[PDB]
């Protein structure tokens, strides 16, 4: 259920629908498609926790 | 009971003041009503404080 | 001595180009008709690397 | 095995990473794990995880 | 030495300062009795 | 500062680092006189040998 | 359980003999007539080794 | 600026001596013709202390 990425490489978002990713942030992880495209909310300090779309292998999972 | 939690996955702090701890340990409750809602908490572990992201742990009444 | 600072998010299109992250400081070295500067990221930690950036993702800063 | 082992003597840890505790005190033990077999231990105490001379304690009981 | 453009500290040790300051080197340096780190570019 | 030869840190507080790297120097003379400073590398802060250095 | 704590550094003069450092703990194993202790020296990290040293360089510690 | 690294363990055998734990790192002042080298010890905490050693438990290293 609870399913966490840490961001593994740089990425800036190419759309209004994207978060832009930063390497070592962590992504609560909310939906996944078919693209190699997931849905996440972004962990990151400061900043309001932001919900948007991004490519999937800039992130590495954490299993429990 | 409001006052520990238990950590799901290992974690490494970036900053000086956010709080590096490893997995399954139990950390002391410090700030969890609000820090700018940025989903960080506070709390003490091995007799450090500093913050954490809060998706990293569990709840553990009692 | 000509030097910008990062005003919006870069993640870089090829090898030959700096990735940046607002906040952070460039030194200029060349500008280039396209909009596109190289310069030497001053970046906490990191070794100063020198590359390629989109210009209109940097703010200068004057004496 | 067992769960817990009382402090004889008072220790204080050289590194960061070893558990400095008070005589007396109750602590659990978490790992017997011989490192390289340097007659150490794991354990917790007061909410503070480290290793510490096997030598300082005794088994529990009365 | 002395500083071309004001600067504000993003961590705990980097120093904050403001434009024309001298500062004695230790980068390294002293100002105003807070010693810190900052871009040798400034 | 530029590093002379290269350091590997003995407790978690010291700071490891190649030869030849540039160290920003964060403080010197310790309450207790014991040759070591402080600096910045790598986005890692740590003490090292001042005599490793310039 | 007789154990013992290092109070002055003592440089090892023989293959039969510990070398200790200010601080480390010594569980005792033989005393002899001249002064010269056996122990068993708990050093982090490395193997627990047995040997000789002159007691007047240690302290004990009592329960 | 001569840097030498304590490779063994030597314990003072007088007041005009330094003790030696491998690791450490000696600023090397004055050498003899004994094999014998005054140098001034940098250690963590302790205050810079100047004193004598066998040349024979250190290494050197060099730019």
């Amino acid at each position: 259920k609870p399913e966490i990425a840490q961001v593994i490489a740089s990425y800036t978002a190419t759309g209004p629908e994207q978060l832009t990713l930063a390497p070592g942030q962590l992504i609560l992880i909310r939906k996944k498609n078919p693209g190699g495209w997931w849905e996440g909310e972004l962990q990151a300090r400061g900043k309001k926790r932001q919900i948007g779309w991004f490519p999937a292998n800039y992130v590495k999972l954490l299993s429990p | 009971s409001v006052c520990f939690v238990k950590a799901l996955y290992d974690y490494e702090g970036q900053t000086d003041d956010e709080l590096s701890f490893p997995e399954g340990a139990i950390i002391r409750i410090l700030n969890k009503e609000n820090q700018d809602d940025d989903g960080f908490w506070e709390g003490e572990f091995n007799g450090r404080i500093g913050v954490f992201p809060s998706v990293l742990v569990e709840e553990l009444s009692a």
